[PDB]
RNA sequence: ACGGAAGGGCACCACCAGGAGUGGAGCCUGCGGCUUAAUUUGACCAACACGGGGAAACUCACCAGGUCCAGACACAAUAAGGAUUGACAGAUUGAGAGCUCUUUCUUGAUUUUGUGGGUGGUGGUGCAUGGCCGUUCUUAGUUGGUGGAGUGAUUUGUCUGCUUAAUUGCGAUAACGAACGAGACCUUAACCUACUAAAUAGUGGUGCUAGCAUUUGCUGGUUAUCCACUUCUUAGAGGGACUAUCGGUUUCAAGCCGAUGGAAGUUUGAGGCAAUAACAGGUCUGUGAUGCCCUUAGACGUUCUGGGCCGCACGCGCGCUACACUGACGGAGCCAGCGAGUCUAACCUUGGCCGAGAGGUCUUGGUAAUCUUGUGAAACUCCGUCGUGCUGGGGAUAGAGCAUUGUAAUUAUUGCUCUUCAACGAGGAAUUCCUAGUAAGCGCAAGUCAUCAGCUUGCGUUGAUUACGUCCCUGCCCUUUGUACACACC
């Protein structure tokens, strides 16, 4: 996808600040309920890096559930330039 | 002439005024392609304007589009009709038939 | 482009869908179920709908 | 919200949670959820055969599942609490047995061997009857259906609602889908709730 | 078929979020920047 | 002493009656004055649907029912032993609303 | 398995006796055909008001067109003097679309270009499948263990006879003992001057209190106006029926038939659930169920505009309205039950006002045994007009106007007013459903639903005639029997 850098950073920071992302399968919703970003943007940034790994997705009645993995925590630490003590919220 | 208004007054009557002398459907719709003049005037006189194409079959004939040639879409093959004062108050789609006559 | 990429979907069959399978046809809109008739048959016992008579 | 719509939506939410945990905690042996509503918080008691994988390291998995359910169902943090307690008897849960047999067929085990393993385990776990139906292209063919039964099995009347556990799973093999149906008739004698015998069972004292 | 002609190495208006990198384009009477 | 009404709604009649009887016994053992438990007619939320997932076969219909049962008991009680009698009822499946 | 073989039993998806019809008319609706750019498509007892399929847009799958990638990601061919993104205005376009161009600004390692690999698909395959439904089959049927018979397939058990709705039982007996089905069960509809309890149900009497009558009585309002009670209502726990009692008749019982009592005596009525084996039955167009195949950037993805699904020489199925006086029309009488309904918001709407109507407007109550709602339903009843005529039956077709829903009513969404006033004079051969609160007539709620019922799912109102049988027709069950059938008499 071709998404703004700041919007991708908003999604990335919510992901490695809460641990889980729940996005409705609606590729036209203007705003994500939790994140001030396009729902399409959230969904596709995850159909993105969840494919390299770093996350696990479950569909479950038109509602994607993404959960971080260990490689996810490491990669997002590197991405957001965070010190190696800020564990995800789920920890 | 329309219902109590001659052609001369019609040609000068603005859409808003004309609506008041029009049946229930059209005036309710008004209570709820302006390039036409660009072919009405930007064309040689004593002749007809160039056709202006549109998909809007639900456009009501007002006495502002009188004289213009409109290519109405009926799903394919824009059909050119000349807006005449008898068309007033009718939908654009009433003059571009959507189907082919069966002819068993 | 993005301006003309959605027409009104505020009503009619295209506004709503099954909350399970996102199908537009056969929807159950009673009591706010908003479930396809087939999905409702599949998970009627989970919701609390049972056959007695 | 009206009471009709409230209770209907509560049932719908229970079904949503049930399917979510069915899809998520399959490999962890999920066996069913229960939603208790307390004035301060809602509690969701998960029954999974493995109540350590659902928890996770220091509760990581259960906390992330709580986060997922909060974010999906718009719950203020702290107002919902998942507790993975236990499945008291694995062999009596049709859902657990169906999931186990699906896992066995997926990772490779003969249909008859896996089905009779499930049937034998259920019967030795105190059940008064078990039946496993495997339907589909057992070996690439006309898609037969094989039944493997032990004990007896009433089907049906009211006693099937009373004590019969049925579960249906789709196993996705490289050649189509196999359908697994597991039916367990638990012993009415050790019911510990509801009627303790069949309606036509008469016991006399002397 | 957006081609975006290469446009090899090379004023201002209101809405001060336009931060002095918003040079105008001149065909004729063109007072509108890229943002608008 | 404030007058409050407790409304109990549930699909499971046995536990709804367990809660209503716990409330009545708690009001008697705390020596309150209560208008008896009124049982408003159970709402049968029925829904009719076609059994087949397609359009083939004999047109066989299927009625599913959700019987919702409702109860209200209103009485007069002070704050501590009204909070305790609304916090004693945490039986699963019964929804309880206390209105002042 | 079949038989234009036999015996026994059984069924208004069979008949007899009948009722209501359908088939004939107009229209509604589905199917075929024809037509079309497309008229998307599945289905041919067990397809055809079926796909919950009442499609203006959406739905949508079809057609004429126009966008976007929502082509992840390991990888190499583009990037740190720009890989890329977007766009005012004008051409262009249906389009106020940066689609593309005129053309120069904006943004900046997110993409773009090719390989590999994914992703979506209402694209194909229901003869590759899961699941689910339908059907065989609404019948009473089905199966081990051990024993008996047979070389064996297999058989007995699972049966002569009575009995039952029943492979239900009496019983008989190379079987014995069991399992499923039936039944039992569960839901519901009947009753209960019995229990518990009710300004979310109701009843009496006190307050206040309009009318009539005036010796205290009739009917009334008093929704914070008191007290008592639960007959009506509600819903918990229970009771009640077990063919009870008495006759008759059964081989010998199982049972059956009468009468009495009873609220109820046909499994008390109606359902829900419902075995074993199957069908190349339907569904890949419910599914983020799914294998394989196909396609994947000029898309079969997705979205937008417009059209189509409804198109009409014609054939068919479900239906609505009728053909009239057992009626139509006008007044007046004024009686249900099942239900549904809005808090992030526009749902059910009382009442006031405006309007001939539809409808509009101002409020109100209701998240509901509370308000809509006593849903003041319709048929029906009474009193009148009509007067037997295509008539004041019928209301098709059509013209004009007024409203409502909707972004949008043209191919008329629907409602309303006036006008027009077709066929139809009870319907051939055929053919359907039905045995009691049933048929039929009658409307109402719900489902779909922004709007749109002539549909369906339920509900109540009025309420017959006929029969209480049979195996003639069409079928079903058991047994015997024949078979050159086993893809099983198509
Ligand atoms: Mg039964
Ligand atoms: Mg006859
Ligand atoms: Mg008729
Ligand atoms: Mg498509
Ligand atoms: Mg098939
Ligand atoms: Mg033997
Ligand atoms: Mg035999
Ligand atoms: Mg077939
Ligand atoms: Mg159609
Ligand atoms: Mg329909
Ligand atoms: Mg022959
Ligand atoms: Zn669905
Ligand atoms: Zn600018």
């Amino acid at each position: 996808m071709l998404m703004p850098k700041e919007d991708r950073n908003k999604i990335h920071q919510y992901l490695f600040q809460e641990g889980v992302v729940v996005a409705k399968k609606d590729f036209n919703q203007a705003k994500h309920e939790e994140i001030d970003t396009k729902n399409l943007y959230v969904i596709k940034a995850l159909q993105s890096l969840t494919s390299k790994g770093y996350v696990k997705t479950q569909f479950s009645w038109q509602y994607y559930y993404y959960t971080l993995t260990e490689e996810g925590v490491e990669y997002l630490r590197e991405y957001l330039n965070l010190p190696e003590h800020i564990v995800p919220g789920t920890y | 002439s329309y219902r109590g208004v001659d052609l001369e007054k019609l040609l000068e009557m603005s859409t808003e005024d004309f609506v008041k002398l029009a049946p229930a459907r059209v005036r309710r719709r008004f209570a709820r392609m302006k390039k036409l003049r660009a072919a009405k005037l930007a064309a040689p006189e004593n002749e007809k304007p160039a056709p202006v194409r549109t998909h809007m079959r639900n456009m009501i004939i007002v006495p502002e589009m009188i004289g213009s040639v409109v290519g109405i879409y009926n799903g394919k093959a824009f059909n050119q009709v000349e807006i005449r004062p008898e068309m007033l108050g009718h939908y654009l789609g009433e003059f571009s038939i959507t189907y082919t006559p069966v002819r068993h | 482009e993005n301006v003309w990429f959605s027409h009104p979907r505020r009503y009619g069959k295209g506004s709503r869908q099954c909350r399970v399978c996102s199908s537009h046809t056969g929807l159950i809109r009673k009591y706010g179920l908003n479930i396809c008739r087939q999905c409702f048959r599949e998970k009627a016992n989970d919701i609390g709908f049972n056959k007695f008579r | 919200i009206s009471k009709k719509r409230k209770l209907v939506a509560d049932g719908v939410f229970y079904a949503e949670l049930n399917e979510f945990f069915t899809r998520e905690l399959a490999e962890e042996g999920y066996s069913g959820v229960e939603v208790r509503v307390t004035p301060t918080k809602t509690e969701v008691i998960i029954r999974a055969t493995r109540t350590q994988d659902v928890l996770g390291e220091n509760g990581r998995r259960i906390n992330e599942l709580t986060l997922l359910v909060q974010k999906r169902f718009k719950y203020a943090p702290g107002t919902i609490v998942l507790y993975a307690e236990r499945v008291q008897d694995r062999g009596l849960s049709a859902v657990a047995q169906a999931e186990s047999m699906k896992f066995k067929l997926l990772n490779g085990l003969a249909i008859r061997r896996a089905a009779y393993g499930v049937v034998r385990y259920v019967m030795e776990s105190g059940a008064k009857g078990c039946e496993v139906v495997v339907s589909g292209k057992l070996r690439a063919a006309r898609a037969k259906a094989m039944k493997f039964a032990d004990g007896f099995l009433i089907h049906s009347g009211q006693p099937v609602n009373d004590f019969i556990d049925t579960a249906t799973r789709h196993v996705l093999m490289r050649q189509g889908v196999l359908g697994i149906k597991v039916k367990i008739m638990r012993d009415p004698a050790k019911s510990r709730t509801g009627p303790k015998a069949l309606p036509d069972a008469v016991t006399i004292i002397e | 078929k957006h081609k975006k002609v290469k446009l090899a190495v090379l004023r201002e208006c209101s809405n001060p979020t336009c931060g002095a990198g918003v040079f105008l384009a001149n065909h004729k009477d063109r007072l509108y920047c890229g943002k608008c | 002493i404030i007058k409050i009404r407790i409304t109990l709604t549930s699909t499971k009649v046995k536990q709804l009656e367990n809660v209503s009887s716990n409330i009545v016994k708690n009001a008697e053992q705390h020596n309150l004055v209560k208008k008896g438990p009124v049982r408003l007619p159970t709402k049968v939320l029925k829904i009719s649907t076609r059994k087949t997932p397609n359009g083939e076969g004999s047109k066989t219909w299927e009625t599913y029912e959700m019987r919702i049962h409702k109860r209200y008991i209103d009485l007069e009680a002070p704050v501590q032993i009204v909070k305790r009698i609304t916090q004693i009822t945490i039986e699963p499946g019964v929804d309880v609303e206390v209105v002042v």
